[PDB]
């Protein structure tokens, strides 16, 4: 069996 | 080093805890810059927090975004429970038996023994007791331990030592107690 | 009765300027398993849990991407605010007890550092070692520190001494921690 990973978001940029 | 440039860090940890098997299971999602947690989401709570106010934009950021959220509420089930099911064989379940050995020692340098080592080394997992006895009968006064000591590679060791001038014809035994033998395990050391 | 708790963690970092990436599993304190990016694939703390369980490396490296682009995001959003040097404590130590011409390992243990960037050499009778070491990755620590292993084979004689030398950022100078058998 696998292990999964948990996936990772990516963060709200600047303007 | 000569390299004195700034650094910057970023770190991102999935905590799994797991309460009585898996009866209670709590998933932790950490957000750290530098040595600071910024943001997290707990599933006790169900959605993102800002821990400093530097995370405070991501927390409304991510929270705007549903999927994300009903995915992160199921991990508990599609991550955590399933990387519980995945590894418990040979993590909750692992069993080492202890190498255990008696021997004499001294405090100090000095020309008589006055300590009787048990070394309990290359265990897992870290529960563990251990009893001494002379000549059959339980000694528990001047028992001295070094305590849980964690190797990094899914070993303990400990010594546990008895204060005594061990006396000519004496014999005493190292017993310890631990999840991997149904008996507890008996070292002998005859003086 | 209750059963004790049990914690599994995915701990990743992402560094600069170093350009370094790390990602890992840890149950209760141990590495299970860690990414080695270079060669792109899943290193098992214990060989025997490959036969158990696998772990696809690929999308570790996809994390770690991600990693990389949220730490330059936050890095600006800090003002570029640099982490503090955190210098470690090192402890020199043995795997097991030490007996005259029965081999052991030498563990040098470094806790409570960041940022994970470390030097560590091993000097026997002063002189460095070079090959037969071994190290770990950078290990998760719950205040967001790090801890590392280095082991060395040896076999335990009277006359020699060791030293397990550490420089970090952190030090005001490297760290020198000694060890012998005496008797």
């Amino acid at each position: 069996t696998q292990l999964k990973r948990a996936l990772t978001g990516i963060a709200v940029e600047q303007d | 080093m000569g390299d004195t440039r700034p650094r910057f860090l970023w770190q991102l940890k999935f905590e799994c805890h797991f309460f009585n098997g898996t009866e209670r299971v709590r998933l932790l999602e950490r957000c750290i810059y530098n040595q600071e947690e910024s943001v997290r989401f707990d599933s006790d709570v169900g959605e993102y927090r800002a821990v400093t106010e530097l995370g405070r934009p991501d927390a409304e950021y991510w929270n705007s975004q549903k999927d994300l959220l009903e995915q992160r509420r199921a991990a508990v089930d599609t991550y955590c429970r399933h990387n519980y099911g995945v590894g418990e064989s040979f993590t909750v379940q692992r069993r080492v038996e202890p190498k255990v050995t008696v021997y004499p020692s001294k405090t100090q340098p000095l020309q008589h023994h006055n300590l009787l080592v048990c070394s309990v080394s290359g265990f897992y997992p870290g529960s563990i007791e251990v009893r001494w006895f002379r000549n059959g009968q339980e000694e528990k006064a001047g028992v001295v331990s070094t305590g849980l000591i964690q190797n990094g590679d899914w070993t303990f060791q400990t010594l546990v030592m008895l204060e005594t001038v061990p006396r000519s014809g004496e014999v005493y035994t190292c017993q310890v107690e631990h999840p991997s033998v149904t008996s507890p395990l008996t070292v002998e050391w005859r003086a | 009765m209750i059963k004790e708790e049990h914690v599994i963690i995915q701990a990743e970092f992402y560094l600069n300027p170093d350009q370094s990436g790390e990602f890992m599993f840890d149950f209760d304190g141990d590495e299970i398993f860690h990414v080695d990016m270079a060669k792109k694939e899943t290193v098992w703390r214990l060989e025997e849990f490959g036969r158990f369980a696998s772990f696809e490396a690929q999308g570790a490296l996809a994390n770690i991407a991600v990693d990389k682009a949220n730490l330059e995001i936050m890095t600006k959003r800090s003002n570029y605010t640099p982490i503090t040097n955190v210098p470690p404590e090192v402890t020199v130590l043995t795997n097991s007890p030490v007996e005259l011409r029965e081999p052991n390992v030498l563990i040098c243990f470094i806790d409570k550092f960041t940022p994970p960037v470390v030097n560590v050499t091993w000097l026997r009778n002063g002189k460095p070692v070079t090959t037969g070491v071994s190290e770990t990755v950078f290990l998760p620590r719950e205040d967001h520190l790090f801890r590392k292993f280095h082991y060395l084979p040896f076999l335990p004689s009277t006359e020699d001494v060791y030293d397990c030398r550490v420089e970090h950022w952190g030090l005001d100078e490297p760290l020198l921690k000694h060890w012998e058998f005496d008797a």
